[PDB]
């Protein structure tokens, strides 16, 4: 993914203020909550039968932290999102067999979570820069297919 | 489709938007044109510059369409009727773009209604926008 | 939705399928599992090997569902009603997979009905399958 | 895109029997006919108001030949679909601004056209091998985005 000096600052400056803990599980929860069919991949997490149920679910909060990490890792190697996610690709593609479309969904929920968190700071331009990133991650994650 | 719980969740959230419906609508459009440039091929006769009066004026029309969809949440088809031929037949809008606007609309709402944009209300709006889009594309199949 | 022309185009084509509906249905499924492997995570208790009696038996059920959708083309919702909760709620099938089956179904039909699979009939079936899928996922939003 | 010796034969053997002329415009026409919103990109082709209208439309037949060529070209360089479509990517992405989803659609219509043309010869395995290719082309064509 490209990213201009301006797009770089906008993203990084904002990403620095993120809460590695909360934000992490917030995106994952909403995903499972907004796109129910995703739960089929986390049955071993217990009661996901309700929002409060999944939103509070500790297994979520925990795994969401790992996902956030994965992104932070991508932002560091935008020049090589491919090698950066190579192992993750194999995992989700060959092992788990998750459809790429759902990666796209996670990126978008992430985007929503951030807009909610930062509010008026998440200006349109900041979003556009982030859609670029999310688009880049989703493509790299799904490389073990094409 | 939209359950009783969704229906109430939608009404509530839109109630909050209130008189800002028009400005949030202009904001969603702008977010879309920026994050999703292919959608601009549909507004060539538009000056998509930031403080564009055209964008602001169209965001109002979009917001009012949505306001009406909510007001007739139980009969969106007949209600949105006109908007369907305009988009589907007349402008022949690529269905995938409805997904992009719906996303920017949720982003806009989440950036203004921190208290209301809870997970449940979020899923609700998604379902709602999902439905509104379905109708606006109903003329395709 | 489906116009008078579509409705007749659908009835005609399905009429041709005739007694082969069950075997075409088994064939579409097989095409899907092969071309789109992610869809297999839904049939783990299935022996998806080629001449699998399970696949053949399920292709029949799918075909009959479709036969019924056509027979009640004007009321697919109420008709497919049961199939909707099963797929949407029970199995929570990823909506995108409905697109993949619909495509393999058109491929199957085009490989058996060379005379009927004209452009117009093609678009018609697409719209039809598009609708059937919408109903089977209607429980999501 | 990978492709095993078996997938290679299945594809190539079948592709050799294709009619560069007919098949070409058949895919393009059906696309415009089945996914009407695509016509907005070919208004300078005249009457597309009806199937017979577009199906017979000579501008279609003609451009479809160029598309078929593009694919043949991809089948030859599956190892490097990226450089093979580099110019085409720029064209459709930066210039035309076509959404990737529609590339996917064209691939699938192509697949249908071929199944219709070859019938019982287009066995499931042959299709799977071809979906791989089409998937690969669509991704390469849309590289000027991510
Ligand atoms: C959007 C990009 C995504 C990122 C960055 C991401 C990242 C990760 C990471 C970091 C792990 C833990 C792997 C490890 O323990 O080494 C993982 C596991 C997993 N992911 Fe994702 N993921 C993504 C999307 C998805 C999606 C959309 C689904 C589909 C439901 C999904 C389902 C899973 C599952 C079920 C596991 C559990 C495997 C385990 O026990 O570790 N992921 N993912
Ligand atoms: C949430 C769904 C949408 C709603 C409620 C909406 C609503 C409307 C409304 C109210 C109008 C004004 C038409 C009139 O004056 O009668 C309109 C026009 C139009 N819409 Fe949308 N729209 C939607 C999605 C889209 C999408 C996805 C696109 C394409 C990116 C789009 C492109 C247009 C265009 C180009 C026009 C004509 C603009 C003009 O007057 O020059 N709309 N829409
Ligand atoms: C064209 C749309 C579809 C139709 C008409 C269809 C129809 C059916 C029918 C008739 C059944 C039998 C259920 C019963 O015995 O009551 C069923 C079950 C099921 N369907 Fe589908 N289906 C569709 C799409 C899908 C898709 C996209 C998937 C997922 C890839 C899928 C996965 C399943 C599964 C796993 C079951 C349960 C199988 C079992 O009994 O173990 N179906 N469907
Ligand atoms: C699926 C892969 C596709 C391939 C291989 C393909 C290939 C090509 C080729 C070979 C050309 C002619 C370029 C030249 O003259 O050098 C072209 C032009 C064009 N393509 Fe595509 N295309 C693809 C998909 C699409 C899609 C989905 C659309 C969207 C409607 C599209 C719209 C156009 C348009 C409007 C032109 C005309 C530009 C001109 O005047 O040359 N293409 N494409």
């Amino acid at each position: 993914v490209h990213l201009t000096p301006e797009e770089k600052s906008a993203v990084t400056a904002l990403w620095g203020k993120v809460n590695v803990d909360e934000v992490g599980g917030e995106a994952l929860g909403r995903l499972l909550v907004v796109y129910p069919w995703t739960q089929r991949f986390f049955e071993s997490f217990g009661d996901l039968s309700t929002p409060d149920a999944v939103m509070g679910n500790p297994k979520v909060k925990a795994h969401g932290k790992k996902v956030l990490g994965a992104f932070s890792d991508g932002l560091a190697h935008l020049d090589n999102l491919k090698g950066t996610f190579a192992t993750l690709s194999e995992l989700h593609c060959d092992k788990l067999h998750v459809d790429p479309e759902n990666f796209r969904l996670l990126g978008n929920v992430l985007v929503c979570v951030l807009a909610h968190h930062f509010g008026k700071e998440f200006t349109p331009p900041v979003q556009a820069a982030y859609q670029k990133v999310v688009a880049g991650v989703a493509n790299a994650l799904a490389h073990k297919y094409h | 489709v939209l359950s009783p719980a969704d229906k109430t969740n939608v009404k509530a959230a839109w109630g909050k938007v209130g008189a800002h419906a028009g400005e949030y609508g202009a904001e969603a459009l702008e977010r879309m044109f920026l994050s999703f440039p292919t959608t601009k091929t549909y507004f060539p006769h538009f000056d998509l510059s930031h403080g564009s009066a055209q964008v602001k004026g169209h965001g109002k029309k979009v917001a009012d369409a949505l306001t009406n969809a909510v007001a007739h949440v139980d009969d969106m088809p007949n209600a949105l009727s006109a908007l369907s031929d305009l988009h589907a037949h007349k402008l022949r809008v690529d269905p995938w773009n409805f997904k992009l606007l719906s996303h920017c609309l949720l982003v806009t709402l989440a950036a203004h209604l921190p208290a209301e944009f809870t997970p449940a209300v979020h899923a609700s709006l998604d379902k709602f926008l999902a439905s509104v889009s379905t109708v606006l594309t109903s003329k395709y199949r």
